[PDB]
DNA sequence: GGGCAGTCGCCGTGTACCTCTCCTAGAGCAGCATGCG
RNA sequence: UUCAAAGCGGAGAGGUA
DNA sequence: CGCATGCTGCTCTACCTCTCCATGACGGCGACTGCCC
């Protein structure tokens, strides 16, 4: 039930890129060409007739305004002004709409040339020096050797070669009938429409199958890349450009400056330099000018296109206003501050803010304090859902009135808004997924986060400048999601091994072992017998014994002491049979050869508050 | 403390280029002729008649203008044949000038240029071992500027050469082409049979053969010429315009090879090359007297300052000038003609404004407090144009070396992608005229230090043959050195001598480290990451409103405060007749009158206070030297940044988990720590091509309940107290559209508030330059007082730092023996992990200091009299402020360092005494009301339609992909969904869960977003044929190509979302 | 692993019971390395250069 | 032909946030202040 | 009946965690 | 008393070439290149 399905890619053939632009009008004539330089109107803001920001091809600058200004009123759809031939409709368009400029003279695509793989001379079966020998304009190829003895297809000739050659094919004396014809220009769609895919593999095939030596790879790569031709039915000089497609002038747009000035991209320097030099070359073919400038203007016109397509790659790098380079097509995709990296793999987003964290003691892992300053800004649907609703208020414009006032009422809401509604919090170096997590927000007074004591280790987090920054999910499934998923008070364990990662960390335990310790010294109240553990607490806290005397307790459960004597010690055979044996930490009595009686423990108060507070926290 | 002048590479350098710097480049160009040799200019660069600056510092301060000069060269006009010379004076530029702290006025703002340490020219050789192969030496000859040249000895004998990046050649070719016969480079070379089988293996050469076999690899595809190569040769090493090696070059060639070569001749000659080559074969040979060389040493490395990279924008400007002159002078065939209107001074003026204003040298000032100003002129980089870049520097440069000693301090550097690419000068050292870091020493006699022979100065190789002891070293009346055994340095190594056969002595033990560095008392007991530390943030601090001097300070005190040129001192020896906060006058016995005139309430570059008050009262004897006023970061003549405070050493109920910080309630209602900071604001009246921009209080829309403040021309009023979102300037734009002017008057930025205190304003038809196109400008001051509070940093000398969490009032606090509440509770668990044990000792000395009223002065490294001598001044201090004071709770012998503390909440004593002392702590600049923001919906990007980024305009938070990568490991799919599309850049999807929020519906279902769209019209705009498709259902059926770029609902599509109503 | 050693004063050299032998090879061509191995001794005296 | 050492050129090198400054050359054309008899 | 006037790109330098 | 000349602000468009702007990074991987059989 999706939209589509898959993505395709391939080559692109001239009439493909004409069809891309081209577009038609109630008329006898269609518009989708750029065939001038200017961009912009220096008298006013106004874009020209035929250029690279024109109304007529890439649509209306003002929705529902045609640029003679006749035409207004969003009555006016589907219909063309007249004086100009603007469409009226929304200005939008305008970032869809795409036109293409025609090409004089044809030129190579730099991407399928200049290539750690060559598809050009893989598929000509020449090397890459003869190919760009040819192209640029350095030397000569022939095309037809026919009648002559010294001459083979595919050569490559020399200025003083071909005069040479001139020199016996224009005496027309004899043996040289079907004049050869060599060609100093690219010539690579002739060499590359003589291609004959299916015969070509069908050799290669019959030469591979006998006899290998060591390199038959390359007969290998060149079977490779004919039969990828075959299948995909495309054909070789598809990838000679005769003309190119313009991307549309919201995807380039000028920006102006707090002085007035402009700051244009550019894209539009290469563009504007590739339109001049085919006007140009345009008007000296025209005027049938020496061959030896028509040349010169063919090669620098190779050398704009190049370099619109991809700068410094095979020649010199086109340097602005400073000598820095200019950005090219390619550098928008390829960096790691390109459009892949930067703008679909991770963007920036709203209801998010940030700010520096503190410690908050008292707070329930789970919970967080949010600052009131925040809250109203990250939560202001929600506020205005809630004051129409109930408090009935009237329309949207005199709730934000309401908000912007700072009545008392609106703190009201907020509290009741925001009870019940995780929120998600997160550090900035996320190494593993417990850098992000879900808490339950409390509204407190002040400008910085507060953040529980036992969750810092998992985000690696400190209280000396660090800072965090905060989300909030919208709908039912990501607030369920998040409830159920993320919330910092289920996340025991670490992934990458079992271990758990809540634990008193720094400053518990030191209380917990000094606590729990003993003392040689200050041991007023040793040797007292206590009922209970509840007793014996309540002997310490109103001062009686002190926190690391000996005294005995009366315990039935389970005792676990170090440094302990597991063999039974002092056994006392009383009278009727009943038995007391006392160890150096427990004084089990027991009956004639059955159960036990009773148990007392050896231990310290402070032990005492430890295992009462842990088994008062498991049973309740 | 023999220091001096500590600001003094700026003043050298700029005085260098004033004297002698601009001579000799403006005398290296003066003789332009044109072709004909008809016509020639001179330029007499000799009077340069300066002409006053137009503008004082404070007007160009307060204007925000230029502080410069204009420079006048006089010229003249030769024709050759008919005799006819014409005389006048051209205007070449305006240079900026340095004030007299060592800094720049560039367009109102403060600027420093930074000094560059770079590899010093001369020749250098290294030796490089092959995975299988020998060993093979290489030398390379480099100049100050010019072409480099490469000498290379090969696995079987030979001798290459390489110049600039051409092909290796044999060296036979170059000897030959120079004009060498063979007898005289066989008699100059020492060991001439290694050479001679370069020659049998390479042929012998001829002058005219070498010239052709020169030029033929030089410059290939063209048809070799004698005189080509002649031409080559002299344009690439023999030119003094293309080639120069400088001062120092030729001095380090001398030094090394051993030529006897004079001063003045600075280009290449026979001797160097003959020598090099000499040199190479007998460090191939092991003569014994040669060794190759390390490009770390700082005998091999230079100190570019402001003198010479000024020289060499104004050469670059003057060869443009030359061309442009040329070009000019030839165009006309009879002269009427003028030296006036030849030369064109557009080029300089352009240089030199590009360098003071868009380079990397050129930098804004620090200026947070004085300290961070003076070290920000001593600070050293290996950066910029004509150094190191950051991806090729590494483990090598960023380390210390063992010449470093007493030059460049080991401490003071960032952390980070710039650790030990920036560095700081040490207290005693000081360059010399080539470019080389020195440091003093007394000398030595048979054991005794001569205290009263004038100190020397060495250089890092000077000082690598001599036994150098360390300056903790102790004398028993400032003479015979004491002890059997003592550390000395020789040749980069540490030993022990006997010390009748040391040489030299440090001054001072502070010799090693910089400014910042000591001002920590109880140094040596501090580890050197948390010294690194706490140097970084005593540059941070923020002056107090009323500042107060440290007990237990370390004796530079007064030193760092002198030299921001803040502090007044009488002159005079006399009395005082008249004190006002804006005046003083001080009368001399029968000599005249002084009167000084103090700053009130100005603002630095980081919004900070400037102000400058009065100490002493009417009819006061004063004598000379005495301080007079004082600035806003000193109190009587010395630094101070911080305030002293009752500490105590123990854990609070969470608190202090983790660096966090508990203060008390005194510290805001007492008016400690606060401080004033003042903001700008500017607005600009244009005018447009519709028509001009009118200054008024008529604005559109407004009621008369937000016009209260207006002084009925359109501007605030001073001493009104302005909230958020109030209009400061009411400005109308005549739009295009009856009332025909649209409002888009200036408001303070959200978060803003203060008093106004200054309003002054500029126009035209007053004498008074604006840019083009406008009409007025007016600029408007707004000061506020910040008081501490939850979020705000603190710090203190020793390294540690921390964030305020809870204010407690004050009978919460734990209190004394006496019933003192305590200031500051200070957590126990981050002194023993990280090594600050210094603390401990301040904070007991300050104790000591407080009871007794004395304020003691201890310096750095105190060890060298006894055998801890730190503890046992501390413990006779407390002893004795104890028996003074009368109180005996205040000093135990049990426990030192602790007395009985109880709780304020429940009146029971702690089981357990605890560290209590005087603290000096500080208030750092990140400040909590800077760095919390938040969005809900705002302005969005133009091509991606993306929220825009940054604090100052609304910005979002970035979700980059490791957030993206720790959801996907969740299982989330439905977060990350709605982070992606409905919060981002679903251009349609944003409006409809808006909506749906506010009327309590569910939120639909979003599309493809926008960025998607984008990248595939970028990429078919590559001609490549990208496309999405949906499958056939059926058989022989066709794929169909969906059309993304259509909408198919014809609703309403905003570009920013809106409410509905 | 290698370890150069360095006089403390200055003079003559005496050999005792060093016996230098040049041992050519791929690399050292010029390295004459020691024999027996004995004592090394250094006369004082100022050297002038 | 086979098989290389040797060499030249392109690819890659942490995340989030804050503050400051500056941003195309040349030529053509029209209107106002200044020294002289 | 209509909205609407506040948002802009790049380069360099430094800092916090 | 009046007449002749340099300076400043606005506007309008168009681009290619060098003496090459550097010659202190380090590893991996693929495509030429001279040399020895
Ligand atoms: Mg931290
Ligand atoms: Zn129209």
């Amino acid at each position: 039930e999706q939209r589509f399905d898959y993505v395709k890619i391939a080559l692109a053939s001239p009439e493909r890129i004409r069809q891309w632009g081209e577009r038609t009008l109630p008329n006898g004539q269609v518009v989708g060409e750029v065939t001038k330089p200017e961009t912009i109107n220096y008298r006013t803001l106004k874009p020209e007739m035929d250029g690279l920001f024109c109304e007529k091809i890439f649509g209306p600058a003002k929705d529902w305004e045609c640029h003679c200004g006749k035409y207004k009123r969003v009555r006016h759809r589907g219909i063309v002004c007249e004086r100009c031939g603007v469409e009226v409709t929304e200005s939008r368009v305008r970032r869809h709409r795409m036109g293409f400029i025609k090409l004089a003279a044809p030129v190579a695509h730099v991407w399928y040339l200049k290539g750690i793989p060559s598809y050009i001379a893989i598929l000509l079966d020449m090397p890459l020096r003869d190919v760009e020998q040819i192209v640029y304009f350095n030397s000569y190829v022939v095309l037809n050797p026919g009648n002559h003895s010294e001459l083979q297809y595919k050569q490559l000739l020399n200025e003083d070669q071909w005069m040479e050659i001139e020199d016996q094919i224009y005496a027309e004396e004899s043996d040289l009938e079907g004049i050869e014809v060599g060609i100093g220009a690219e010539a690579l769609q002739q060499l590359l429409q003589d291609l004959n895919l299916n015969e070509e593999s069908e050799k290669l095939r019959q030469e591979i199958a006998e006899s290998k030596g060591q390199k038959r790879a390359k007969l290998i790569k060149r079977l490779r890349v004919i039969d990828n031709f075959i299948g995909t039915e495309s054909r070789p000089e598809w990838m000679v450009l005769n003309v190119i497609p313009v991307i549309p002038p919201d995807l380039r747009p000028m920006v102006q400056l707090d002085g007035g000035r402009f700051a244009t991209s550019d894209l539009n320097d290469l563009y504007r330099r590739v339109i001049n030099r085919n006007n140009r070359l345009a008007r000296l073919q025209e005027i049938l000018a020496p061959e030896i400038i028509v040349r010169n203007e063919k090669r620098m016109l190779q050398e704009a296109v190049d370099a619109l397509i991809d700068n410094g790659r095979r020649g010199r790098t086109v340097v602005g206003a400073n000598n820095r380079p200019l950005k090219s097509l390619s550098d928008i995709i390829e960096g790691k501050q390109g459009r892949f990296r930067q703008n679909l793999l991770g963007k920036r987003v709203d209801y998010s803010g940030r700010s520096v964290i503190v410690v908050g003691p008292n707070l329930k892992i789970h919970q967080c304090g949010l600052p009131r300053e925040m809250a109203i800004e990250l939560f202001q649907p929600f506020v205005i859902h809630r004051l129409i609703k109930n408090h009935s208020i009237n329309n949207i414009k005199q709730a934000k009135k309401l908000i912007q006032k700072n009545d008392p009422l609106i703190w009201d809401v907020l509290e009741e808004v925001i009870e019940g509604h995780p929120v998600m919090l997160n550090r900035a170096p996320t190494l593993h997924r417990l850098g992000i997590q879900a808490f339950e927000p409390i509204l407190v007074e002040g400008r910085a986060i507060q953040l529980h004591p036992l969750v810092c280790p998992a985000f690696n987090a400190d209280f000396d400048g660090d800072q965090m920054a905060v989300h909030v999910p919208l709908s039912i499934e990501a607030q369920a999601e998040a409830r159920m998923l993320m919330l910092a008070s289920g996340n025991i364990l670490s992934p990458a091994t079992g271990q758990p990662i809540v634990t008193p960390s720094q400053d518990m335990v030191l209380g917990c072992y000094y606590l729990t310790a003993e003392n040689p010294g200050a041991q007023k109240g040793a040797g007292r017998y206590f009922a209970n553990l509840e007793d014996a607490i309540r002997a310490f806290e109103q001062g009686s014994v002190d926190l690391h005397a000996w005294v005995w307790v009366r315990f039935d459960g389970e005792v676990e002491s170090e440094g302990e004597s597991d063999e039974p010690e002092s056994v006392v055979a009383a009278d009727d049979g009943t038995v007391t044996k006392t160890y150096r930490f427990r004084r089990i009595r027991e009956t004639e050869d059955g159960q036990r009686l009773s148990q007392y423990v050896k231990t310290t108060p402070g032990r005492i508050l430890f295992n009462n507070t842990v088994q008062t926290a498991l049973i309740h | 403390f023999h220091l001096p002048d500590l600001v003094a590479i700026q003043r050298n350098s700029f005085r260098w280029f004033l004297e002698e710097g601009l001579i000799e480049e403006l005398e290296s160009f003066s003789p332009i002729t044109d072709y004909t040799g008809k016509l020639e200019l001179h330029f007499l660069g000799k009077q340069y008649k300066l002409k006053r600056p137009k503008y004082d510092v404070d007007e160009a301060k307060r204007r925000d203008g230029t502080y410069s000069v204009q420079m006048y060269v006089p010229t003249r006009l030769i024709n050759k044949e008919t005799g006819e010379i014409k005389e006048q004076e051209v205007f070449i530029g305006d240079l900026p000038l340095m004030t007299d702290r060592g800094t720049f006025i560039i367009n109102g703002a403060e600027r420093v240029i930074v000094n560059q340490i770079v590899r010093s020219p001369g020749v250098y050789y290294k030796s490089e071992r092959d995975k299988n192969g020998r060993l093979t030496h290489n030398a390379s000859l480099i100049p100050n500027r010019g072409a480099w040249l490469k000498f290379e000895t090969d696995k079987n004998g030979l001798v290459w050469v390489r110049i600039d990046k051409t092909r290796k050649l044999s060296a036979q070719v170059l000897l030959k082409a120079l004009g060498l016969s063979d007898n005289e480079i066989y008699d100059k070379l020492r060991h001439p049979e290694y050479y001679q089988k370069t020659i049998d293996k390479e042929g012998q050469f001829s002058e005219d053969e070498a010239l052709m076999e020169l030029y033929r690899k030089l410059r290939p595809g063209e048809p070799p010429t004698v005189s080509g190569g002649q031409q080559l040769l002299e344009s690439r090493f023999f030119d003094p315009k293309r080639y120069d090696l400088g001062r120092v070059g030729r001095y380090k060639l001398n030094k090394k090879l051993g030529l006897n070569v004079a001063d003045t001749v600075r280009t290449l000659t026979s001797e160097d090359i003959l020598a090099a080559i000499d040199y190479l074969i007998n460090l191939e040979l092991d003569l014994g007297g040669c060794e190759v060389d390390d490009i770390d040493h700082l005998g091999n490395r230079r100190v570019r300052s402001v003198g010479e990279l000024l020289q060499n924008q104004v050469r670059v400007g003057l060869n443009r000038l030359e061309r442009i002159i040329r070009e000019r002078m030839t165009v006309s065939d009879s002269d009427s003609l003028s030296p006036a209107s030849l030369v064109n001074p557009k080029p300089l003026v352009a240089a030199i404004k590009e360098f003071f204003g868009s380079s990397q040298l050129s930098q804004f000032m620090d200026q947070t407090n004085p300290l961070a100003e003076l070290t920000h002129k001593r600070r050293l980089s290996a950066l910029g144009p004509g150094g190191l870049t950051r991806e090729r520097a590494g483990f090598a440069v960023r380390d210390i070396h063992p010449s470093h000693y007493g030059r460049i301090c080991p401490i003071e550097t960032p952390e980070g992608p710039n650790a030990g690419l920036i560095g700081s000068l040490a207290t005693h050292a000081r360059v010399n005229d080539y470019g080389f870091i020195e440091t003093p020493f007394w000398r030595v006699e048979e054991g005794r230090v001569r205290k009263d022979l004038a100190p020397v100065y060495m250089t890092a190789d000077q000082e690598d043959d001599l036994r150098v002891a360390p300056g903790d070293v102790a004398t028993d009346d400032a003479g015979y050195i004491l002890g059997t055994t003592i550390p000395v340095r020789y040749r980069q190594d540490f030993t022990t001598t006997t010390p009748e056969r040391v040489d030299y002595v440090a001054l001072s033990p502070v010799q090693i480290i910089s400014v910042a560095t000591s001002l920590i008392p109880f140094l040596e007991h501090d580890d050197a990451n948390r010294a690194l530390m706490g140097s970084n943030m005593q540059r941070q601090a923020v002056p107090l409103l009323r500042p107060e001097r440290p007990l237990v300070g370390t004796g530079l005190e007064p030193q760092a405060a002198r030299d921001s040129g803040m502090v007044i001192t009488s002159p005079v020896d006399g009395t005082i007749s008249y004190v006002d906060a804006t005046h003083i006058e001080v009368t001399a016995d029968t000599g005249e009158k002084y009167g000084y005139a103090l700053q009130k309430y100005q603002r630095s570059n980081q919004d900070t206070c400037l102000n400058q008050r009065p100490i002493v009262f009417e009819g006061d004897r004063v004598q000379r030297g005495q301080v007079i006023a004082d600035g806003s970061a000193t109190e009587k003549g010395e630094l101070a940044l911080g305030q002293n405070i009752l500490v105590a050493y123990m854990p609070w109920e969470g608190y202090n988990y983790e660096d966090a910080i508990l203060i008390s309630e005194r510290l805001v209602y007492d008016d400690v720590y606060t401080s004033i900071h003042i903001e700008k604001f500017e607005i600009e009246a244009r005018q447009t091509k519709l028509g001009p921009e009118e200054i008024t209080r008529e604005i559109p829309n407004v009621g008369e309940d937000a016009l209260r403040q207006l002084d009925e021309n359109g501007i605030i009023r001073v001493g009104a107290w302005v909230e958020s979102g109030d209009i400061l300037v009411g400005k109308v734009t005549p739009k295009g559209e009856a009332r025909d002017v649209r409002d888009n008057s200036l408001r303070v930025p959200n978060g803003e508030k203060g008093r106004v205190v200054d309003v002054r304003l500029f126009t035209r038809e007053q004498g008074d330059e604006l840019p083009p196109g406008a009409n007025m400008v007016v600029r408007v001051y707004v000061a506020q007082k910040r008081k501490i509070q939850v979020g705000d940093k603190m710090a203190g000398r020793h390294g540690n730092k921390g964030i305020i969490s809870r204010i407690l009032p004050c009978e919460d606090m734990p209190y004394l023996p006496d019933g003192t509440p305590l200031d500051i509770v200070l957590n126990p668990l981050g002194v023993p992990s990280r090594m600050n044990v210094g603390q401990v000792f301040e904070c007991m000395l300050g104790w000591a200091g407080q009871l007794l009223d004395a304020r003691f002065k201890v310096t750095p490294f105190d060890e060298m009299y006894g055998a801890e001598a730190s503890r046992l001044t501390v413990n006779a201090k407390l002893s004795e402020a104890r028996e003074q004071t009368g109180q005996p709770w205040v000093f135990s012998d049990d426990e030192p360092g602790k007395i009985q503390v109880y709780d304020g909440r429940t009146g029971e004593p702690f089981d357990r005494p605890v560290t209590v002392g005087r603290a000096y702590m500080l208030k750092l600049v990140h400040l909590v009301d800077d760095k919390i923001h938040a969005r809900s919906t705002g302005p969005y990007s133009l091509v991606t339609q993306q929220p825009l980024g940054g604090k100052a305009q609304q910005g979002g938070q970035r979700f980059g992909e490791m957030e993206v990568w720790a959801l996907e490991a969740y299982g989330a799919a439905y977060i990350l969904q709605e982070l992606l599309t409905v919060k981002s850049d679903d251009m349609q999807g944003r409006n409809e869960a808006l909506n749906a929020i506010v009327k309590g519906k569910a939120i639909p279902r979003p599309g493809t977003p926008e960025s998607f769209k984008v990248l595939m019209r970028e990429l078919q705009s590559l001609c490549l044929d990208i496309a999405v498709y949906k499958a056939s259902t059926e058989d022989y059926e066709e794929d169909k190509e969906v059309d993304l770029m259509a909408d198919v609902n014809q609703r309403r599509t905003p570009s920013r979302p809106t409410y509905e109503s | 692993a290698t370890k150069d050693v360095a006089t403390d004063l200055a003079g003559e050299i005496r050999f005792q019971d060093i016996v230098p032998e040049e041992k050519t090879d791929r690399q050292g061509n010029t390295t004459r390395i020691a024999q027996r191995g004995g004592l090394l001794w250094v006369l004082a005296g100022d050297v002038y250069n």
